[PDB]
DNA sequence: GGCCACCA
């Protein structure tokens, strides 16, 4: 989702 | 130059620059391309007049609903990006390597926002996305506001508690006094413990989670001195976990999970052990990652403020080198 | 942050 990473 | 990923010696030289640069980022390591195995790697670098690498950009190319790719250098390039004449040279090499296949090259380096820097980038033709946008954590791929603990402000600190006011010392002490214990490692055992707490937390929030193979590739790409999974238990019961990556000047708390029900402040114990790892290794920075706002209504700010009392860091955001402006306008 | 919550 998007926190990215 | 463009890095020949089939030349092992050249790849080693590239990796040595990334791993030893004060600007190094795990998401710019070539190991991140093994994690992002569904993206295509294209990597470029510059040399000084002495033959040494002085700047590097690791890109990953993703699909879009158009005929063009999205080129993305996550938390890169690895250099002082405010040196915009040097940046332009590096981006020029990147654009050569992309050979017209991408509509944009986006990079979101961890450099402080400033109005003078924003204007300089726009003057050099870049499109920037920072205070001009937002949607919070969704406005940009990576959060632009980040809770970062500067351990160099505490040169003599020996343990995590040494960093904190009394009220926070009490919160950190609580899980350990109530029997919480933390171990850590980077084997399949800790990964399975992480993944149970991670999927459990995702279901409780009704949210999507990454597949375990994502983390297995990351465990394959990064050894235990770089990647470490911290696991908090009480009387044998699994309570919470977190994944931290040590790279460049920082240890980054990246992923976490916690079980349903009473967890006895175990996530505080994970944070304490992660910060202790940063102290034990003389790491400058401990990064707890993104928040949506400096606010009491933001559950991310509220938790992370326990451990970061200074202002969140606000970065320059996304810097877009526009290559196909028609597709750029459609998708951005 | 307000024992309470937070605890991606």
């Amino acid at each position: 989702a998007x926190c990215x990473x | 130059p463009v890095l020949n990923l089939n030349d092992p010696q050249a790849v080693e030289r590239y990796e040595e620059f990334m791993r030893q640069s004060p600007y190094g980022q795990v998401t710019q390591d070539l190991g991140w391309a093994k994690v992002k195995n569904n993206w295509e790697p294209v990597d470029v670098y510059l040399e000084d007049d002495q033959g040494a690498i002085i700047a590097a950009m690791s890109m990953l190319l993703g699909d879009t609903p158009t005929d063009k790719k999205f080129a993305y250098a996550s938390k890169g390039p690895v250099m002082d990006v405010t040196d915009v004449d040097l940046l332009d040279r590096l981006v020029d090499e990147a654009v050569k390597a992309l050979d017209g296949r991408a509509y944009v090259l986006r990079f979101d380096p961890e450099v402080a926002y400033s109005d003078e820097f924003n204007t300089t980038l726009q003057d050099h033709g870049y499109v920037t996305r920072n205070r001009n946008v937002a949607a919070g954590m969704h406005a940009t791929i990576q959060p632009r506001l980040n809770m970062v603990l500067d351990l160099t402000k505490f040169p003599d600190a020996k343990t995590t508690l040494d960093l904190y006011p009394s009220k926070t010392k009490s919160k950190i002490k609580r899980p350990f006094r109530d029997g919480v214990e933390v171990h850590s490692g980077n084997s399949a055992t800790e990964l399975d413990e992480f993944f149970k707490t991670y999927t459990t937390m995702a279901e409780r929030h009704g949210i999507t989670h990454r597949p375990i193979e994502y983390f297995q590739r990351m465990q394959a790409a990064f050894d235990a001195d770089t990647m470490r999974i911290f696991v908090a238990e009480r009387e044998g019961k699994l309570l919470s976990t977190g994944i931290a990556l040590k790279y460049g000047r920082k240890i980054w708390y990246m992923y976490a999970g916690s079980m349903d029900g009473n967890t006895y402040y175990a996530p505080y114990a994970v944070q304490s052990e992660m910060i202790q790892w940063a102290l034990d290794t003389n790491t400058d920075l401990y990064d707890l990652g993104g928040i949506e706002s400096e606010s009491t209504d933001d559950s991310l700010y509220v938790f992370k403020h326990v451990f970061v009392k200074d202002a969140p860091r606000e970065y320059i955001g996304e810097i877009d080198k526009v290559l196909d402006p028609e597709v750029y306008a459609e998708l951005v």
